[PDB]
DNA sequence: TCCTCCTCCTCCTCCTCCTCCTCCTCC
DNA sequence: GGAGGAGGAGGAGGAGGAGGAGGAGGA
């Protein structure tokens, strides 16, 4: 199947 | 971006063919060009006539004439070139992990390619600017392998949120062969969703050495590989990622060659050599490449990832 | 040159069925000569009583009888050998590589395969007086493996200009091998507009290997291969162009014979395999020829292009 | 198809 | 030698029933005295009164009734052997090529087929007293491998007018099928003015695998095959040529047999299946003969044609 | 058709 | 500074022409 | 001088193609 989360779209991953 | 199948409604398709073809892998436009005329009649509900028609219509959509060199050239120039996580390496592949293409990392134990994978699987999350690829990874594991306080240790060296950077990440172990060959299905269907800009199977032929055992079951074993490797070749032209492989090798005792045969030899584009230098440090080396010369580099597994060697 | 399909009007024939013939491939009175009468009734708007009038005007403007041996070694003499780039290598095939026919170049991965098919790509349009073609270039690629910038650097050498040299390489990225075949009905139309002096075809059998599973689809696969093979034979001898074809290798198990079978044995004329020598150094190797003798040559690749062994 | 440069007549290429 | 067709019309035949023979392939008595009574009537201008009168008249011009085979043995001991150029292979046919007969040559690719038929072009030409046969060459080509240097290398071996040698070979390229069996009736033609002594059809099979593809068109390919062969064994009783045709191969996968089926196995009289020796050597085998035990000899290529073994 | 040479008869080829 | 052995795998369709035959009655 | 009637009866098979796919260090 498909995590409830690797459904979820690309996120640009924010600084630290 | 590549074109979604529901585009062929649109043009003369009955909306149950297209859930006929979504329920047999092409979710996109390309998928369905590229396909050839027998792989559409081996599906149930489509005929001689209706395949004919869905080739038809679909490479209304997508370009597959001749062009020019220097139509392709400009094209080219604007390919994304992902980094590894080290100066001295990208040097050596002018400019990084080449988007749109196979590429094969092979060598003995420890050399650094499960390590080469997680870096990769960070940096291809970068801004352009940076470097990286500004997608998500996909991370199919063959081994067991998979570390994500890995991810987090090259997040914190390029500066990143390790908990943004580990939602971009789609892991996903596979069991055995049949099983490494369904999990492609599944990612062409998350790949018209999001953008990811890197697949990565490590490793790729691991299950292939133990599900076909001996010469008996060896033309079995290549055919099987080979669809695998076409089925890469797909995804890297349907939604142009960067496919990273990884590959055990095997002694010669006629002194390592790689395994997968001529099967895996040509169907990848760039061939990576790793050995073992000396403590940390490890020696990476053009073995195949259209572009690339034949020559070697120096990289290094530090705490923070794949970097250049710390000395 | 070539008779382009317009002067068949002129002979009378009905100016619809020319555009019934050239929507089924043809575009030359060759191409409608050297055909055979089947294939003309297989068109829909063409009978046996058209086909026979086609076939019968069609064979006045080309001859198609008996010459001698002194009237075919006076034409062959004057025959087109495009160079290699390397004065090793086209002293063992006595000019270069010979027009009018099919050459197969077959061997492992890296063994410059793909490197001869892009200075081949470059050299073929150099004047004759420096051992070219003066022609276009045509560069089927069923692989992802064209790299323009190995274009580039074989122009800089040559001293040509390289934006130039871009325009005269019609590219193709073929799919399938149905799109593969389809690609060279276009093909026989941009021949008759332009003038091109080498077709490759690289690899023209890495989409049969996958496409065609196990030996359930054999029968298929080279029935498949053979009519493509034939199809460039019949652009060798309209246009007399040089095709160059390249294959893949498989190790038996009872230590590389080429892939394809008798089908592409037979069909080939001259076969070159390529061997790794050492470091950059490359062996090639007359497989197959009617009239070079069997012998061995060291040639080497440079990032300028194919050259000689730089040593 | 053809591209529009495809379709383009062969050119002797010029020296650099 | 054979009786031209004008010689009918000193026994009570139209002249213009000579030239509607004549347009039907007929040029020599013997050529309408064999031919039987279906043939004749499905000429248009011929009637099965004319027919009747046709046959009956030619029939008294030649003999075909009984003899005894004193007189058959001593007919028999007075013909034609053309050497092979090898001392090695001529004692393995006891003599050499036999003329009045099919011969044919079959193997894998590069094991000298087309070689064998340059040294046969050359040599069939000799005095007697060499070995040869005092006639001209006529070598129909359905692959586009005919290279005059090759038989220029083969007369300076022999001692001959390179110049004279080509004039004596009358070449011809078959494009397909039809066009393959439409030069056997123009070759019947030349046959009748001078004096050949041996004809070649290479490869005679090549073009029968391509214009019929699959299985639905077989019966198609060997009906039309089989009038080819059948053909080629009426100019070898018309003229006493020596017919040398070659063929190609196919793997059987339940290891090489010939293609062609029964159709051509039962034609021809005497088949040589050539193997690949080592290095330049061949090996030729008696796969087939009414007379000559099975056997095999070891032959090569040489520079200068097919010769012994040089080693 | 036929060439004008090969319509020419036999000749005894010459030596050398 | 030397050394060697191993095996299994299936699928493929299309094809037309063919002729001769006779006896019979009442108002 | 007048006044047409009544269908029967099947034969006869041809013709093969097309190879794939390397694994595994010891002391
Ligand atoms: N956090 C870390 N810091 C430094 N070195 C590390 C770290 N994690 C692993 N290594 C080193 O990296 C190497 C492991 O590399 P990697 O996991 O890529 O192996 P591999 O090539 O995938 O091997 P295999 O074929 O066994 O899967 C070892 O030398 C290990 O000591
Ligand atoms: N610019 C270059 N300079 C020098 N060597 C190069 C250059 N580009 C590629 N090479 C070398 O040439 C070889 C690649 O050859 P090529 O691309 O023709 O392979 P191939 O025979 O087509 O292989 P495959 O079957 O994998 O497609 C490699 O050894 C590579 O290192
Ligand atoms: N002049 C020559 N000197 C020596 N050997 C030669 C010469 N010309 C060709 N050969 C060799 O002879 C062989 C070619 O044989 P030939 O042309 O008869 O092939 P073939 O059996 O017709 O093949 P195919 O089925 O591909 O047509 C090759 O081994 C080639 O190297
Ligand atoms: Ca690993
Ligand atoms: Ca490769
Ligand atoms: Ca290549
Ligand atoms: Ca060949
Ligand atoms: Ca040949
Ligand atoms: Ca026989």
């Amino acid at each position: 199947f498909v995590s409830p989360a690797a459904q979820k779209a690309f996120q640009p991953p924010r600084s630290c | 971006g590549p074109q979604p199948i529901s585009r062929l409604e649109q043009c003369g398709i009955n909306a149950n063919d297209v859930k006929k073809l979504e329920e047999a892998g092409f979710h996109t436009v390309e998928a369905v060009a590229y396909a050839p005329k027998k792989e559409l009649i081996n599906i149930k509900g489509i005929s001689e006539a209706k395949a004919d028609k869905i080739l038809a219509e679909a490479a209304k959509l997508v370009p597959m004439g001749f062009t020019t060199a220097t139509e392709f050239h400009q094209r080219r120039s604007e390919i994304i070139q992902i980094t590894t996580g080290s100066k001295e390496l990208d040097k050596l592949l002018q400019g990084g992990i080449e988007t749109g293409s196979i590429t094969e990392m092979f060598g003995e134990f420890r050399t650094g390619k499960t390590q080469i994978c997680h870096t990769l699987a960070v940096t291809c999350q970068l801004p352009i600017d940076r470097g990286g690829g500004e997608g998500k990874a996909m991370y199919i594991d063959t081994e067991g392998t998979f570390r994500p306080e890995r991810l987090l240790a090259v997040a914190e060296r390029y500066g990143l949120s390790g908990s943004d950077v580990l939602d971009n990440v789609a892991y996903a172990r596979a069991f055995n062969t049949d099983h490494q060959t369904q999990l492609l299905y599944q990612a062409s269907a998350m790949m018209v969703e999001s953008r990811y800009a890197l697949l990565i199977v490590d490793s790729a032929t691991a299950l292939y050495r133990t599900d076909y055992s001996g010469r008996g079951e060896l033309s079995a074993r290549q055919m099987h590989l080979a669809r695998f490797l076409r089925m890469l070749l797909r995804l890297a032209d349907e939604f142009g990622v960067a496919v990273v492989i990884t590959n055990q090798v095997v002694a010669q005792v006629d002194p390592k060659k790689p395994i997968g045969g001529n099967i895996i030899a040509h169907a990848s584009t760039t061939r990576l050599y790793l050995r073992k230098g000396r403590g940390e440090t490890r020696i990476c080396k053009i073995y195949d490449s259209p572009c690339l010369p034949e020559a070697e580099a120096m990289f290094a597994i530090n705490a923070d990832g794949v970097g250049d060697a710390k000395d």
